[PDB]
């Protein structure tokens, strides 16, 4: 009879995972501030890492990584990537980001900018808190002012059709303690159900394909999907009848080689190896895919949320990979070697 | 890697290695604590003692 | 801290505390003469907490055996051991208490309670550093309940520095037939609230639930009562008697089970459960046992409150490592039975030498607040008689007034109010 | 020379001093009796050893050190311990009357009674010393003389001796072997009562000691005769340097200056290796790159912490036996590109080397083997508040109830002293993360 404690009680997907575990009738939940646990199922800001593992009898192991912040802080993946020889400024499948405060990324950003004007180089840019886009360095800066990191627009995206919809694949994450790296077997497409205005940049609609925005401030939502979810299987006939080549082989090869190479970089200064406490983390990988079918990555989710239909089947793998490994009771993922 | 102040002697040796540059109270007040306590020892004693005798 | 003082009035606290003597002069080798015949010197390390060296290295007990009549003492004399315990130290009365609470502390009590303290006065200047006192007594009589709790009192004016500590009878009507044991138990409870340190609720309806139920005695004597009981009182004690690092004094002990200076009411417990007529306890029965309500010298369920604090001692020769294993996980099992704001709150003792004809034993001493459950019981006893005020007139004709038993009765209820204060609470 | 006091307060700090006054003696070649063939300068002498030990006419070599426990039963054991000749008799100081785990007992109530016969004891030992350094205090932070008492004789060395330097050897509070349960309250009290007073401390938690000893001696259960052999390792490495021609920490004020740059954080972490049980009929012998590599894995510190999610202000290698810098550079250059050791900023990420070819002593008939090199490595890293996070907590959990105060006033402190010693302990956590650092989707 293992012993847990809910510590964020809004997130969905460990809400699951608790159902899940009473529901073995091998697991029970404490109080939320009962030390004598095995499985700390923690609060996202400021989880107590430092009182982990220094209760005898107890193996104790939590749902998340100390220190996996600096991959999933937008400012702060930035830094990771810049400064790191494992990814440095020589990667192919990260956009040209630069920190600007309003230590500071402020000259060498109009230094990289000016130098795409004259080059007659396309200047769109994002601005995101760790929403604007813009051509000009005034409405980009002056807006900061009103923390954040200005990164290179994806001026040429790969639209679905029908609609000449914008993107975004969401692929789940699960790194158990012993930092085995399992990819989910189902994705999904975060689409535009508004066609892509390619010199209108004001209509913040079109360009930003996040869930919220599209029950929100677009018109036609839920036209072509339901919402704006396209599941693998879906996206993938679109790949072969429409442009010939599967899903495996333009994009989740690229999403693959970008998970391995962004955690392994950080695997030396995470890892619970030789630690009094073990850690596991669901990941939530977020990417854009270009028109020349090439992958970008845009954001790491520490805390992810999962899509309605794959709850069942997620967090069902984290119990069965992260938590019943350590705690053995009475694939759907495919592991990404190193 | 640089090395500095390279120090050697008979039992022992010593040196720097650098691998990157950077970027009361007096025993007046003692007594009156300790006088202040034993002093609500005797109360809470003395208190006690009252009680009893009640 | 060194020297501890015992005192055994009345009735039960002569037959106990006679019992508790005869038990631990046999675990430090000490014949019923006085003279030292034991095989370790571990025996006698820490013999000097409970037994005064004499000319001609003989050791004798430092007890003051107590009562308002003769009887029990004259057969305790009469004992095996009787002729162990110093005849100067024999202080008793003529007229009796007559089961009159009224009696053994104001009247009868009163021409006798000086004599008494003469002896405890003595017994404290042959103390290199004294500790402290224990008296084993009943709540339900006259002499140890009326008596016992004005001489804790009287002891508590001379030592108010010293460490007080009672092995306390509660009273059971499956034991008793006194009608007004209630009354007297309440009376001697509100004076224990105030005057002592650490109190052992030696429950007399638990011991015959224990005779009877698991010991299949059919009609169980008081001997039998008393064997549990003196069991009980050799494991709470191990650790004064035998060198160790826990609870190793009155004062550690105290500090580390009482955090309410009110909330000082212990409930013992023991495993194994054993009758006076070969098959040893591995170390997870002697923790799943001594853990259990069936095993508890109080007739309360732990699982009805929660422990502020518990004491576990396991005697004789076995594994430390499995000890700590067995411990952790019924700390880890039921971690909900476990107040969280009193951190590692299960504190655990090793000793050696284990008790006559068991190879090994496990005996718990718990601060749960389910011993409200007794408080309550004698509550309900002494109110049903109290709200027609019922045999009052044999108080009443002693000097006292109902205020006494107002105030009595309030004292008890306000207690059972604050353990049920601290089972409610949360960090 | 310049000579040291060694002071040892309550049960663990007596029983740490026997094991560290019982190393240094095989280490120097003092016998029992205090005899030292080796010291041909008979009943005096400027050696690096007299910075510890004093001499006699007769030829003993006795230890500067002064025993305080307010009870018989432990000092009575120096009195009929092996190295019983070795000690004056007005070194050992004993009360009758214990402090019962309380800190106010230990501090105001025995403290205020014993204090002056133990400064007296002090001073008949500081009037032997040509230019006395300072002190060396060894003592548990969870007992009530351990607490108590020497943040009361902290204060009183500040007063009577405020040129000299005093350094800690703190036995921090792990259920696995604690005695109490208001051990967190009796740790927190003495830190805030004696952090203006230390210049360096050096805290052991009891926890690591234990599981060091369970993983790499495989001992069962360990006892405090175990946790005091390991402990009297790591203490000799930290003062080697005192009592032997050393290059590094050579004065105690070289503590301060090579470890603390803020006073209030003057606690450094203490990482000890190779840990090997004698048992071992083979041994393979690790190299200079293994044990300096082990500096940096948290199951060899002296507190359980991870260092990578803190920051380093001070960092020092401390090796013993066969040891050549060629072989310790390589191991510094190699380490620097597998670990994660962030310096803060306006410091250098740099670390001070020290070798004392000295070879490692063991206790003959011990759990711990013979080794042919070993390193200490202390480090201010800003991952030890840990253990100030986990004893804080433990603190709030009791203090909001009130839980066990009562003990506390009945000794004449007051109820706002607990608060006050929090608050204190609430700024020195909020001190190491200013250092230390920079929903649903
Ligand atoms: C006919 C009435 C009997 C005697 C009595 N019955 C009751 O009180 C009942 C059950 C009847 C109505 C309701 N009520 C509660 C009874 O069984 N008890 C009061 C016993 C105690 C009684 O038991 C028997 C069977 O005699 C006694 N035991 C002893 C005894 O143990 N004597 C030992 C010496 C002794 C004497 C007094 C004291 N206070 C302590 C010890 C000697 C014996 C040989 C031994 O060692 O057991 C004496 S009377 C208790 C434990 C329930
Ligand atoms: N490592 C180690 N810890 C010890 C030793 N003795 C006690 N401790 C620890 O120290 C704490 C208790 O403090 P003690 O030193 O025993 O107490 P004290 O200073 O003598 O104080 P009182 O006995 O209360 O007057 C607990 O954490 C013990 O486990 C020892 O020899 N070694
Ligand atoms: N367990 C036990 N209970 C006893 C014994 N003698 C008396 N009692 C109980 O004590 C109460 C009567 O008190 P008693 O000690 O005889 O009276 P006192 O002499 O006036 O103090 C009743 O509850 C009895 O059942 C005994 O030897 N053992
Ligand atoms: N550089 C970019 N180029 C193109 N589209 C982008 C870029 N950055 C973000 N987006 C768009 O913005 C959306 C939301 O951005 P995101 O960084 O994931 O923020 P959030 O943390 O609020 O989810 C993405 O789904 C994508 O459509
Ligand atoms: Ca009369
Ligand atoms: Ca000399
Ligand atoms: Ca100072
Ligand atoms: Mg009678
Ligand atoms: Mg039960
Ligand atoms: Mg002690």
């Amino acid at each position: 009879m293992y012993t847990f404690v809910v510590r964020d009680e809004n997130s969905s997907v460990y809400a699951e995972v608790s159902r899940l575990l009473l529901a073995t009738g091998q697991w029970k939940r404490l109080r939320k501030d009962n030390p004598r646990f095995n499985l700390m199922l923690g609060e996202r800001n400021r989880l107590p890492f430092g009182r982990l593992g220094h209760e005898p009898g107890l193996v104790q192991l939590v749902n998340y990584y100390r220190g996996a912040d600096k991959l999933c802080r937008k400012a702060s993946l930035v830094k990771l990537i810049k400064t790191s020889p494992e990814l440095s400024e020589s990667c192919t499948w990260f956009p040209e980001s630069y920190v600007i405060y309003p230590t500071d990324e402020r000259e060498v950003f109009l230094a990289a900018y000016n130098r795409r004007r004259e080059g007659r180089e396309g200047n769109v840019w994002i601005a995101k808190s760790s929403i604007l886009i813009s051509s000009e360095a005034s409405e980009l800066l002056d807006f900061i002012d009103e923390v954040h990191v200005i990164q290179k627009y994806l001026e040429k995206p790969l639209l679905l059709e029908p609609g000449h919809r914008k993107f975004d694949i969401r692929s789940w994450v699960l790194v158990d303690h012993l930092y085995n790296i399992y990819l989910y077997r189902e994705g999904v497409l975060r689409t535009s159900s508004e066609p892509y205005n390619s010199a209108n940049f004001q209509d913040k609609t079109c360009h930003l394909t996040n869930h919220c925005i599209q029950k929100e401030y677009s018109k036609n939502y839920g036209r072509y999907e339901e919402g704006n979810e396209m599941f693998f299987e879906e996206f993938n006939q679109y790949l072969m009848d429409a442009l010939n080549t599967t899903l495996e082989n333009s994009i989740l090869l690229q999403i693959k080689h970008i998970i391995r190479s962004c955690l392994m970089c950080i695997e030396p200064a995470i890892s619970t190896k030789h630690l009094h406490y073990q850690s596991f983390q669901l990941f939530g990988f977020d990417f854009m895919v270009d028109e020349e079918l090439k992958v970008w990555l845009i954001e790491v989710n520490g805390a992810p949320a999962c899509a309605q239909k794959l709850y069942a089947e997620l967090c069902q793998g984290i119990v069965d990979v992260a938590i019943s490994s350590v705690f053995p009771l009475a694939s759907i993922f495919i592991k990404l070697h190193h | 890697m640089e090395v500095i102040e390279l120090n050697k002697a008979t039992s022992g040796q010593s040196w720097e290695v650098i691998l990157k540059p950077p970027s009361d109270p007096s025993l007046e007040e003692i007594q009156k604590k300790l006088e202040a306590a034993e002093e609500r020892r005797k109360y809470q004693e003395a208190e006690l003692l009252k009680h009893l005798a009640e | 801290m060194r020297e501890i003082v015992h005192i055994q009035a009345g009735q039960c606290g002569n037959q106990i505390g006679a019992k508790f003597w005869e038990v631990i002069s046999d675990e430090h080798g000490i014949d019923p003469t006085g003279s030292y015949h034991g095989d370790s010197d571990l025996q006698l390390e820490r013999i000097n907490v409970y037994y005064n060296e004499a000319t001609g290295n003989k050791y004798v007990p430092r007890a003051i055996l107590v009562d308002l009549e003769p009887g029990t003492m004259d057969s305790v004399r009469s004992g095996p051991f009787g002729q162990i315990f110093r005849p100067d130290n024999f202080v008793f009365g003529q007229s009796g208490a007559g089961n009159n609470w009224a009696k053994g502390h104001y009247t009868e009590g009163a021409e006798l309670v000086d004599s008494v303290l003469d002896v405890v006065r003595k017994e404290s200047e042959s103390c290199d550093c004294l500790q402290g006192f224990q008296l084993t007594h009943s709540l339900g009589g006259g002499t140890g309940s009326g008596m016992g709790t004005l001489l804790i009192s009287k002891i508590r004016e001379e030592y108010p520095d010293r460490i007080m500590n009672t092995f306390s009878v509660m009273p059971s009507p499956k034991v008793s037939d006194t009608v007004v044991e209630p009354y007297n138990a309440t009376l001697s409870v509100h004076q224990l609230v105030e005057n002592t340190d650490e109190t052992y609720s030696i429950d007399n309806e638990a011991l015959y639930d224990i005779c009877f139920r698991t010991l299949k005695l059919t009609t169980p004597t008081y001997g039998d009562l008393n064997h549990l009981v003196s069991a009980t009182m050799s494991g709470v004690t191990t650790c004064l008697r035998f060198p160790g690092q826990l609870n190793a004094d009155l004062r550690k002990l105290a500090v580390n089970m009482v955090p309410f200076p009110r909330l000082h009411f212990f409930m013992p417990g023991f495993a194994p459960l054993t009758s006076r007529g070969y098959r040893a306890l591995t170390v997870p029965e002697l923790t799943q046992q001594m853990f259990d309500s069936k095993n508890m010298m109080a007739a309360c369920d732990p699982r009805h409150g929660r422990y502020l604090t518990v004491a576990a001692v396991f005697r004789g020769r076995m594994s430390m490592k499995e000890v700590d294993e067995q411990m952790l996980n019924v700390q880890n099992k039921n971690s909900s039975y476990f107040v969280e704001w009193i951190p590692n709150n299960v504190k655990t003792a090793v000793c050696d030498i284990p008790p006559r004809g068991l190879k090994m034993s496990a005996t718990f001493i718990g601060n749960s607040t389910a011993i409200q459950e007794l408080f309550k019981r004698i509550s309900e006893q002494f109110t049903a008689m109290f709200r027609r005020k019922a045999f009052l007139h044999w108080y009443t004709g002693e000097g006292m007034d109902e205020m006494e038993f107002t105030e009595a009765e309030s004292n008890m209820n306000d207690l059972v109010s604050e353990y049920q204060q601290y089972q409610d609470a949360t960090a | 020379m310049r000579e040291c006091i060694s002071i040892h307060v309550g049960q663990a700090g007596v029983q740490i001093g026997n094991a560290c006054w019982e190393l240094y003696c095989l280490e120097h070649g003092i016998q029992p009796d205090g005899q030292m063939p080796s010291d041909k300068t008979i009943g005096g002498g400027d050696d690096s050893f007299n910075t510890f030990f004093s001499e006699t006419g007769a030829g003993k070599h006795v230890p500067r050190a002064v025993f305080v426990d307010l009870e018989p039963t432990v000092i009575d054991e120096v009195r009929t311990g092996t190295y019983r000749q070795l000690f004056h008799p007005e070194q050992l100081i004993t009360g009758k009357e214990d402090a019962a785990n309380n800190y106010a007992r230990g501090h105001y109530t025995i403290g205020k009674e014993i204090i002056d016969l133990v400064l007296d004891r002090i001073r008949k030992l500081a009037d032997q010393c040509t230019g006395l350094q300072g002190f060396l205090v060894f003592h548990s932070f969870g007992g009530g003389t351990g607490s108590g008492f020497t943040s009361l004789l902290m204060e009183r060395l500040s007063v009577d001796y405020g040129k000299k330097s005093k350094l800690e050897f703190s036995i921090y509070p792990a259920p696995q072997v604690s005695t109490a349960v208001v051990e967190p309250y009796n740790s927190i009290l003495t830190t805030h009562t004696t952090l203006e007073h230390s210049d360096c401390a050096f805290m052991v938690d009891n926890e690591a000691i234990y599981d060091i000893c369970r993983r790499n001696l495989d001992i069962e259960r360990p006892t405090y005769t175990n946790l005091n052999r390991l402990i009297g390792q790591i203490v000799s490495s930290i003062t080697a340097s005192l009592r032997f021609d050393g290059a590094l920490n050579v004065d105690l004020t070289e503590f301060q200056t090579n470890l603390v740059p803020y006073p209030r954080i003057h606690f450094p972490l203490a990482t000890y290796a190779p840990v090997i049980s004698a048992e071992k009929a083979y041994h393979e012998q690790l190299s200079v790159a293994e044990i300096t590599n082990a500096c940096f894995e948290p199951a060899n510190q002296m507190v359980k912490c991870d260092p990578r999610h803190g920051k380093y202000m001070a960092c020092c290698l401390l090796y013993r036996g066969d040891v050549v810098p060629k072989d310790v550079n390589a191991a510094i250059a190699t380490i620097k590109t597998k670990r994660t050791i962030q310096f803060v900023d306006w410091c250098p990420t740099g670390f001070k080397v020290g070798i004392n070819y000295q070879p490692p002593t063991v206790v003959p008939g011990g759990d711990l083997a013979k080794v042919q090199r070993a390193v200490c490595m202390l480090s201010n890293t800003t991952a030890i508040a840990e253990a100030w996070a986990r004893l804080d907590h433990k603190f709030d959990l009791m203090y909001a109830k009130r839980a066990f105060v009562h003990w506390y006033v009945g000794e004449g402190m007051e109820e706002g002293e607990f608060s006050e010693a929090r608050e204190d302990m609430a700024a020195l956590e909020k001190d190491y993360e200013e250092v230390g650092v920079d929903g649903e989707e």
